[PDB]
């Protein structure tokens, strides 16, 4: 398991005067993730002649 | 530069000077004149507590006292440098019989040329060297004014014909709004060609807007009198 920072957000911009609109912006995500791994198991075989 | 105080739609109202006789408020205006009108929404928006005014004004002109003209107007074509010439004398139409004063005044000729006024109704239009656009020049038949637009080609195909400016008019993009103080400035310009006695009235329809986007419209109206000597 890893973490991905999908993005950061906004925050309230730059106002000379208040005028309270975009107080708290929006923040981003943190997006947990997993993965698995595989294997491939094979086999063979000969009798005991046509291997001697 | 006028100034307007707008009633501030409270059900108390009416203002100090206040000079019943109409409803729409009186301007005065001279032929010839560029003034700059001021008006003051800051009674009826500052109350209505968002983000002030915006530049979504709309204006409108209509006559409630025409006089038709006299004299009609005119459309002149040449291409670039090339001397033009042209006839004044089929553009006023008497009723009665009399002579025919035409007279350019030095105040409203050409700006990128000149013009010799002949003997009877002829004039000749010299264009400015290496220019190329549209130029007017406002003449007199016998005290009636009307303009005569010219427009010099750059020698490739041709221009455009431009719409013979009105009486009265407000200019396309010359105005603005401070929605620190809730201000609006416009510019009120009146042609050389409106008679004086006539009055236009100026509708102006002004939208503020809420702290979230809505809007908050706003109509007045106003009696522009076009008057001799300010």
């Amino acid at each position: 398991t890893y973490m991905k920072i999908a993005d950061y957000g906004q925050l309230g911009e730059y106002t000379c005067d208040a005028k309270c609109d975009a107080e708290f912006g929006e923040p981003g995500n943190i997006r947990h993730l997993e993965g698995k791994t595989y294997d491939y198991r094979g086999v063979f075989c000969f009798n005991r002649k046509n291997l001697q | 530069m006028y100034f307007f105080s707008v009633d501030p739609r409270n059900g108390a109202s009416k203002s100090g000077d206040v000079c019943g006789s109409c409803c729409c408020e009186s301007i005065s205006a001279r032929p010839g004149e560029v003034n700059g009108v001021m008006v003051s929404y800051a009674a009826w928006s500052a109350p209505l507590r968002g983000h002030g005014l915006t530049n979504k004004t709309t204006f409108e002109i209509d006559g409630v006292s025409v006089t038709p003209p006299k004299v009609s107007n005119a459309f002149g074509r040449t291409k670039v440098g090339v001397v033009f010439e042209g006839t004044l004398s089929d553009l006023f139409p008497n009723p009665e019989g009399e002579q025919v004063e035409y007279e350019i005044s030095e105040l409203n000729g050409p700006s990128n040329g000149v013009v010799e006024l002949g003997a009877n109704g002829a004039f000749t239009y010299t264009p400015g060297a290496l220019f190329t656009g549209v130029d007017r020049f406002w003449f007199s038949i016998n005290g009636n004014i009307g303009e005569y637009v010219i427009s010099v080609d750059p020698t490739t195909s041709e221009l455009p014909q431009p719409p013979f400016t009105t009486p009265v008019y407000v200019p396309a993009a010359r105005r603005s709004v401070d929605p620190r103080t809730h201000v609006l400035k416009f510019v009120l310009g009146v042609s050389p060609a409106a008679i004086p006695g006539d009055v236009y009235r100026l509708t102006v329809r002004q939208v503020a807007i809420d702290c979230d986007g809505n809007e908050f419209v706003h109509i007045s109206c106003y009696d522009i009198s076009i008057g001799s000597c300010g």
